[PDB]
C-alpha cells in the first residue's frame, strides 16, 4: 500500500544501524516477489543516496537490491541509475568506484534496453582512453570484458570502435593492462562486423615487426583460441613469422609452442606440420634456471600431434618422434610426466577403429622397458606410478609384447610393492598393472616367478586398506589358474603354495560386518580355489563349504555366491558337493519367485549343472518344490528364461526320468500354449524339439505319442502361420523319436484326400506336417504321395497351394534321385503348372546337400537356362532367383561361365544373370567374398550403356549390394560414379503423353530408374561420403528438385539428413538449393480439380517446409503471408 | 480413375441435374472401386504388399511404386476420410511391425552386446522415419513414432 511504502521510507533515513538494515531488507523482499511513478522515483532516489554510507553491510545490501529493481521498472529510471554510477565511477573515491562498478556488473548480469547497452558502451569508449589514472581504465576494462561474456549478438555498429579504443591499450606498460585488453580483443572477436577481422588480422600482421615485445603473440594466440575457423585462411603469413622469430636468443619460444598447440587442437586442416615438427623436436633437446618451462611446452606441443591427427601414425612411427620421447626418460619430473602423457595419448590413438603400426610398435618395445627398468628405482612415486600405468597401457593394446621382458620386471615389481614409503596408489597401480599382465600373458613365462609373486601376493592380502585386499585378492585368483591351466597341461609342483593361499583367502572369507566389494572378492577367490585346487585340499573342503551356505540367504552376496556354485559345479575335477545338495537346491528354489533376471538365469543355470553332474544323489522332495516355480517361468513374456526352463526340464528328464509324472500339473499346459506362440523361434524352438523328443523316448502313462499327437493337434480338429510352422515342426520332431510310425502317414493322407468335411485349416496343417517330416526319411516307399500332392496343387486359396508347394520341396530333398527328376520332367510336362514346381526346386538348392546335390547340377543348369527366356515376368524372377541360389555352389566352376554369357549374350539372359548374382550378397561374410569382389567389377562398369532394362537391373544389384555389403563398390565407387552421375539426367524421348480434351497425363517409361538411382544415392551416405566429393554430387541434386513428387519428397529428405553432414558445403550454396523449394512452395492447385490433387500438393507443401526448417537450424526468408502463416504450427 | 474423371468432366452438365450410393459420376466410380475392393480381392493385395515391406528389412530392393499406388488408393476410398486404410493394412502393418521388431530385438540381445543393439535401433529408427517419409500417409507419423 502507499502507505506502507511511506513509513518504509521515513524509516530507512532512520540514524541507527540496525533500522537502515531491516527497511531495506523489507524492500528488497517486497521487490522480490512479483507501484506509483512517484514511489519509484522516491524509492531510486532513496537507493541511489544510500548507495554510499559509511558502514559496509548496507553498502552491500543496496548493491544486491540494484540488480532486482532494475528488473522491474521503466527505461528512464535504468537510463538516469546508470548515468549517475557512470558519473560516480569518474570520482577519486576508491571505494566508491568500487561500488559503482560492482553495481554496473550486477546491472548487466541482470540484463538478458539497447538504448542502455549503446550509452555504456560510449561510456566506457570515452573513459578507456589514454589517462594518467589506472584504476578506471582496469574497471571500465572489466566491465566491457563481462558486457561481451554476457551480451555479445547486439552493437553490431560498434564493433570498430571498441577495437579502436581497445588498441592503444595494447602497448600499456602494465602487464596486466595488456592481459585484460588481449582478453577482452577475443571476447568481442566472438561478437563480430565480419570486416572487422581482417582488419584486425592485417594491423596485427603489420605490427608484428617489432622489438621485444610478446604481447602481440599472446593476442594472436587468444584470437586464434576464441576463432579457428576465421583465421585459417591466414596462417601462411603467419607461421613464417614465429619460425623466423623463433631463432631468438632471449626464451620466449613459450608463446610459439602454445600457439603452435592451439593451432594444431583447433585447426586441423594444414600442412605445415613437417616445417614445425623438427623445430619443436630440436627444441625439446637442447638443455643449458628459467629453461624447464620452455621444455615442458615444447613436449606439451606434441600432445596435439599425436592425438588429433591419425592418418599420419606411421610417419609418427617412421621418423624419429617415438625414438626422442622414450629417450628423453631420465629428466626433471615436470617435464617427465608430460612425456608420459605424450606418450600414452600416442598409444591410445595408435588403436584404430607394408607394416601395420603394431608391428612397428614392437619392434621398438625393448627399447622402452629398458628406458623404463631404471625408471623402477627412482625414489618418487609418481615416476613408479606413471610406468605401471605404461605397462598396462602398452599389455593393453596389444597382448604377446612383454613376453621377453618378465624376468626383468618382475623384479621392480616386487621391489616397489615391498617398499614402505609407498602410497595406497601406487601399490594400487602396481597390483592392477601386473593383474593385467598375468590376464595378457603365456602361463608358461610366470612357473619361476611363483616363488617371488607369491609372498607378496600374500602379504598384500593382509592390508587395512580394503581396496589393496580385494586387488590383491584378484590377483591370487588369476595366479590360481595361472599356475594350473586346466585349458592346457601344465608340470609343477605348486603344493607348497596350497597353504599360505589358502591361509590367506579363507581368513577373508570370514566377512563379519565388512565391505560389499571385499566379501564379493572373497567369494570368488574361494570358489575358484575350490574349482581349480579341489585335490590338494584335505580336511578343509567340507567345512569351509559349508560357509557358502550362509552367503544364500542374504541378498548382498547371492548372485556371487550363485555364480561361484555355478562354477564349482562345471569343471574337471570331481568336487563332493552332496552334504549341501539337499539343504542347498531348495533355497535356490526361492530365487524364482522374486522378480530378478540375473538372479533368475544364475540359479537355473546352476542347477542344471548340479542335476547334470550330480543325479544319482537326488531325492522327489527338493525336486517337486523346483518343478513348482517353473509354471510361471515358461511365458511368452520373456523367451530367453524359455529356453533356460525347457533345458533344464530337458536334462531333469534325460538324468532322472523318474520323476516326470508330476510336470502334467501345468507345465504341459503352458508348452502347448507356448507352442503357437508367434514369438516362438531361435534356440527355443530347438529347445522345445529336443525336449519333447527325449520325452517321447523317456515314455509315461498319458504322455505318449498317440496322446502327445492328439493333445497338440486337437484343437485344430474341432491363429497364427507360426502357429502351424510350429506345431509342423513338432509332429516331424515327434514322428522322427519313433522309428515306426507308418500308420500316421497314411491317416494323414486319407485326412489330406477327403476334401468334404475338411476345411482349409486341418489341409493346410497336415501338408505342413507331412512337409517336415519328409525331410529326413525317405518317402519314396510309400506311393500315392505325388498324384495327392499334384492333386492337391490346384486348389481355390493360395495359403494351401504355398504350403503344398513347400512340402514337396522340402520332401524332394530327402530321396534326390528319385524326387528332383520327377520335378524336372514334370516342370517341362504341363506349363500351366511350372511356376508352382519352380517354387519347390528353390527349396531343394536352398535344402539339399551340397555333396549330395553335385551330380544333378548340369540338368538343372540346362533347365533354368532354357526357361530363362520366358514371357511371363515371375517366371523370369523364379528363375532368376533359382539360378542365383545355385550360382552359390562350385562357384569357381559357374563365375567364369557367367562372365562368358556377358560376352554375346540377350538382353533377357544378361538380366536374369546379373538379377541372380544380385541374392549371392549377405551381410554376413560368406567364402565368395574375394571371388565376387573381382566379378562385380565388369558386371557394374561396362553394362550401363546399351539397354534401359539392362541400366535398372544394373542399378538395383548396385544399390543392393551398397545396403547390404558396401566394401565391393569400395574401390570402384569412383569408376562407376560417371555412369550413375549420368543416368540421373532426364530424357524428353522416353516420355510419352496422350490428350483427349480439357485434361491431360503424362506417362514416362524411364521414371523408373530415376527412383532407383535417387535411391542408391541416398544410401550411399551410410560409409562412403569421406570418398565421393560433395560439390559434383549436389549439382545433380540441385537438378532433381524439380522433379516427380516421389523424387521431390526423396531429395526432401536428402536435405534434411544433410543438415547434420557436412554443413558448410550446404550453408555455401543455400539460396539456389532453396530457390527451386521457394518456386514449388510458390505454386497454385489448379483450378477444379479433384481433392486427391489438393491433398497432394498439401503433402508436398508441407514436406517443402519441414525440409527448409531443418536446413536452417538471408535470401528473402520472411514470407510469411496471410494464409501461410497458419500452415508453420501444423508442421512443427 | 483416368476414365471416370473423363466421364465426370464429359457430362458434368447430367451432373448439375438432380435435386437430391452417391449420385455425383465420380463418387459413384469411387464406390464401384469400393466394391471391387471388397472381395476378397484385397485380402491378396494387401497381404503381398506385407512380403515386400518384409524384403525391405532382409536387405532386397523393393518396387516403392507398387505400394505408393496402393496406398494413395487405399487412402483416397472409404469417402479425408482414413477409414478404410485404418482398419485394412493400418492395423495389420502396425501389428507385424510390432512382431517383427520384437523378434529382431530378442534375436539380437540374446547373442549381442547392448552398444551393438542401440545402433541398430537407430539404424532400424531411421529406416522406419525413411519409410513413413517416403510411401505412408503423414498422419501415421506419430503413429509409428512412439
Amino acid at each position: 500500500a502507499s502507505y506502507h511504502i511511506s513509513n518504509l521510507l521515513e524509516k530507512m533515513t532512520s540514524s541507527d544501524k540496525d533500522f537502515r538494515f531491516m527497511a531495506t531488507n523489507d524492500l528488497m523482499t517486497e521487490l522480490q516477489k512479483d507501484l506509483d511513478d512517484d514511489s519509484e522515483r522516491k524509492v531510486v532516489k532513496m537507493i541511489l543516496k544510500l548507495l554510499e554510507d559509511k558502514n559496509g553491510e548496507v553498502q552491500n545490501l543496496a548493491v544486491k537490491c540494484l540488480g532486482p529493481l532494475v528488473s522491474k521498472v521503466k527505461e528512464y529510471q535504468v537510463e538516469t541509475i546508470v548515468d549517475t554510477l557512470c558519473t560516480n565511477m569518474l570520482s577519486d573515491k576508491e571505494q566508491l568506484r568500487d561500488i559503482s562498478s560492482i553495481g554496473l556488473k550486477t546491472v548487466i548480469g541482470e540484463l538478458p534496453a539497447a538504448n542502455v547497452c549503446k550509452k555504456i558502451t560510449g561510456r566506457l569508449t570515452s573513459a578507456i582512453a589514454k589517462q594518467e589514472d589506472v584504476s578506471v581504465q582496469l574497471e571500465a576494462l572489466d566491465i566491457m570484458a563481462d558486457m561481451l561474456s554476457r551480451q555479445g549478438g547486439l552493437l553490431v555498429n560498434f564493433h570498430p570502435s571498441i577495437l579502436t579504443c581497445l588498441l592503444p591499450q595494447l602497448t600499456s606498460p602494465r602487464l596486466a593492462v595488456r592481459k585484460r585488453t588481449i582478453i577482452a580483443l577475443g571476447h568481442l572477436v566472438m561478437s563480430c562486423f565480419v570486416d572487422l577481422i581482417e582488419h584486425l588480422l592485417s594491423e596485427l600482421s603489420k605490427n608484428d615487426s617489432m622489438s621485444t615485445t610478446r604481447t602481440y603473440i599472446q593476442c594472436i594466440a587468444a584470437i586464434s583460441r576464441q576463432a579457428g575457423h576465421r583465421i585459417g585462411e591466414y596462417l601462411e603469413k603467419i607461421i613464417p613469422l614465429v619460425v623466423k622469430f623463433c631463432n631468438v636468443d632471449d626464451d620466449e619460444l613459450r608463446e610459439y609452442c602454445i600457439q603452435a598447440f592451439e593451432s594444431f587442437v583447433r585447426r586441423c586442416p594444414k600442412e605445415v606440420y613437417p616445417h614445425v615438427s623438427t623445430i619443436i623436436n630440436i627444441c625439446l633437446k637442447y638443455l643449458t634456471d628459467m629453461s624447464w618451462k620452455v621444455r615442458r611446452a615444447a613436449a606439451k606441443c606434441l600432445d596435439a600431434v599425436v592425438s588429433t591427427r591419425h592418418e599420419m601414425l606411421p610417419e609418427f612411427y617412421k621418423t624419429v618422434s617415438p625414438a626422442l620421447i622414450s629417450r628423453f626418460k631420465e629428466r626433471e619430473e615436470n617435464v617427465k610426466a608430460d612425456v608420459f602423457h605424450a606418450y600414452l595419448s600416442l598409444l591410445k590413438q595408435t588403436r584404430p577403429v607394408g607394416e601395420t603400426p603394431l608391428t612397428m610398435l614392437q619392434s621398438q618395445v625393448p627399447n622402452i622397458v629398458k628406458a623404463l627398468h631404471k625408471q623402477m628405482k627412482e625414489k618418487s612415486v609418481k615416476t613408479r606410478q606413471c610406468c605401471f600405468n605404461m605397462l598396462t597401457e602398452l599389455v593393453n593394446v596389444l597382448p604377446g609384447a612383454l613376453t621377453q621382458h618378465i624376468p626383468v620386471l618382475v623384479p621392480g615389481i616386487i621391489f616397489s610393492l615391498n617398499d614402505k614409503s609407498s602410497s595406497s596408489n601406487l601399490k594400487i597401480d602396481a597390483l592392477s598393472c601386473l593383474y593385467v599382465i598375468l590376464c595378457n600373458h603365456s602361463p608358461q613365462v610366470f612357473h619361476p616367478h611363483v616363488q617371488a609373486l607369491v609372498p607378496p601376493v600374500v602379504a598384500c592380502v593382509g592390508d587395512p586398506f580394503y581396496k589393496i585386499t580385494s586387488e590383491a585378492l584378484l590377483v591370487t585368483q588369476q595366479l590360481v589358474k595361472v599356475i594350473r591351466p586346466l585349458d592346457q597341461p601344465s608340470s609343477f609342483d605348486a603344493t607348497p603354495y596350497i597353504k599360505d593361499l589358502f591361509t590367506c583367502t579363507i581368513k577373508r572369507l570370514k566377512a563379519a560386518d565388512i565391505d560389499q566389494e571385499v566379501k564379493e572378492r572373497a567369494i570368488s577367490c574361494m570358489g575358484q580355489i575350490i574349482c581349480n585346487l579341489g585335490d590338494n585340499l584335505g580336511s578343509d573342503l567340507p567345512n569351509t563349504l559349508q560357509i557358502f551356505l550362509e552367503r544364500l540367504k542374504n541378498e548382498i552376496t547371492r548372485l556371487t555366491t550363485v555364480k561361484a556354485l555355478t562354477l564349482i559345479a562345471g569343471s574337471p575335477l570331481k568336487i563332493d558337493l552332496r552334504p549341501v545338495l539337499g539343504e542347498g537346491v531348495p533355497i535356490l528354489a526361492s530365487f524364482l519367485r522374486k522378480n530378478q533376471r540375473a538372479l533368475k538365469l544364475g540359479t537355473l543355470s546352476a542347477l542344471d549343472i548340479l542335476i547334470k553332474n550330480y543325479s544319482d544323489s537326488l531325492t522327489a522332495a527338493m525336486i517337486d518344490a523346483v518343478l513348482d516355480e517353473l509354471p510361471p517361468l515358461i511365458s511368452e513374456s520373456d523367451m530367453h528364461v524359455s529356453q533356460m526352463a525347457i533345458s533344464f526340464l530337458t536334462t531333469l528328464a534325460k538324468v532322472y526320468p523318474s520323476s516326470l509324472s508330476k510336470i502334467s500339473g501345468s507345465i504341459l499346459n503352458e508348452l502347448i500354449g507356448l507352442v503357437r506362440s508367434p514369438l516362438l523361434q531361435g534356440g527355443a524352438l530347438s529347445a522345445m524339439l529336443d525336449f519333447f523328443q527325449a520325452l517321447v523316448v523317456t515314455g509315461t502313462n498319458n504322455l505318449g505319442y498317440m496322446d502327445l499327437l492328439r493333445m497338440l493337434t486337437g484343437p485344430v480338429y474341432s491363429t497364427h502361420k507360426q502357429s502351424y510352422y510350429s506345431i509342423a515342426k513338432c509332429v516331424a520332431a515327434l514322428t522322427r523319436a519313433c522309428p515306426k510310425e507308418g500308420p500316421a502317414v497314411v491317416g494323414q493322407f486319407i485326412q489330406d484326400v477327403k476334401n468334404s468335411r475338411s476345411t482349409d485349416s486341418i489341409r493346410l496343417l497336415a501338408l505342413l506336417s507331412l512337409g517336415e517330416v519328409g525331410h529326413h526319411i525317405d518317402l519314396s516307399g510309400q506311393l500315392e504321395l505325388k498324384s495327392v500332392i499334384l492333386e492337391a496343387f490346384s486348389s481355390p486359396s493360395e495359403e494351401v497351394k504355398s504350403a503344398a508347394s513347400y512340402a514337396l520341396g522340402s520332401i524332394s530333398v530327402g530321396n534326390l534321385p528319385e524326387y528332383l527328376p520327377f520335378v524336372l520332367q514334370e516342370i517341362t510336362s504341363q506349363p500351366k503348372r511350372q511356376y508352382l514346381l519352380l517354387h519347390s526346386l528353390k527349396e531343394i538348392i536352398s535344402s539339399a546337400s551340397v555333396v549330395g546335390l553335385k551330380p544333378y547340377v548340369e540338368n538343372i543348369w540346362a533347365l533354368l537356362l532354357k526357361h530363362c527366356e520366358c514371357a511371363e515376368e515371375g517366371t523370369r524372377n523364379v528363375v532368376a532367383e533359382c539360378l542365383g541360389k545355385l550360382t552359390l555352389i562350385d562357384p569357381e566352376t559357374l563365375l567364369p561361365r557367367l562372365k562368358g554369357y556377358l560376352i554375346s549374350g540377350s538382353s533377357y539372359a544378361r538380366s536374369s544373370v546379373v538379377t541372380a548374382v544380385k541374392f549371392t550378397i549377405s551381410d554376413h561374410p560368406q567364402p565368395i567374398d574375394p571371388l565376387l569382389k573381382n566379378c562385380i567389377g565388369d558386371f557394374l562398369k561396362t553394362l550401363e550403356d546399351p539397354d534401359l532394362n539392362v541400366r535398372r537391373v544394373a542399378l538395383v544389384t548396385f544399390n543392393s549390394a551398397a545396403h547390404n555389403k558396401p566394401s565391393l563398390i569400395r574401390d570402384l565407387l569412383d569408376t562407376v560414379l560417371p555412369h550413375l552421375y549420368n543416368e540421373t539426367k532426364v530424357r524428353k524421348e522416353l516420355i510419352r503423353e496422350v490428350e483427349m480434351g480439357p485434361f491431360k497425363h503424362t506417362v514416362d517409361d524411364g521414371l523408373d530408374i530415376r527412383k532407383a538411382a535417387f535411391e542408391c544415392m541416398y544410401t550411399l551416405l551410410d560409409s562412403c561420403l569421406d570418398r565421393l566429393d560433395i560439390f559434383e554430387f549436389l549439382n545433380h541434386v540441385e537438378d532433381g528438385l524439380k522433379d516427380h513428387y516421389d523424387i521431390k519428397m526423396l531429395t526432401f529428405l536428402m536435405l534434411v539428413r544433410l543438415s547434420t553432414l557436412c554443413p558448410s558445403a550446404v550453408l555455401q550454396r543455400l539460396d539456389r538449393l532453396v530457390e527451386p523449394l521457394r518456386a514449388t512452395c510458390t505454386t497454385k492447385v489448379k483450378a477444379n480439380s479433384v481433392k486427391q490433387e489438393f491433398e497432394k500438393q498439401d503433402e508436398l507443401k508441407r514436406s517443402a517446409m519441414r525440409a527448409v526448417a531443418a536446413l536452417l537450424t538471408s535470401p528473402l526468408m520472411s514470407e510469411f503471408q496471410s494464409q501461410i502463416s497458419s500452415n508453420p504450427e501444423l508442421a512443427a | 480413375r483416368f476414365s471416370s474423371k473423363v466421364l465426370n468432366g464429359i457430362c458434368a452438365y447430367l451432373n448439375r441435374h438432380w435435386v437430391r450410393g452417391i449420385y455425383e459420376i465420380y463418387s459413384l466410380a469411387l464406390v464401384t472401386w469400393r466394391d471391387c475392393l471388397f472381395r476378397p480381392l484385397n485380402k491378396q493385395v494387401t497381404n503381398a504388399v506385407l512380403k515386400l515391406i518384409e524384403k525391405e528389412r532382409n536387405g532386397e530392393t523393393i518396387n516403392t511404386r507398387l505400394i505408393s499406388g496402393v496406398v494413395q488408393s487405399y487412402v483416397e476410398l472409404g469417402l479425408p476420410t482414413l477409414t478404410v486404410y485404418k482398419e485394412s493394412f493400418e492395423s495389420q502393418f502396425l501389428a507385424d511391425t510390432e512382431r517383427f521388431y520384437t523378434r529382431e530385438s530378442t534375436e539380437f540381445l540374446q547373442q549381442n552386446p547392448v552398444t551393438e543393439y542401440m545402433k541398430k535401433a537407430e539404424a532400424r529408427l531411421l529406416e522406419e522415419q525413411r519409410r513413413v517419409q517416403v510411401y505412408l500417409h503423414e498422419s501415421t507419423q506419430d503413429e509409428l513414432a512412439r
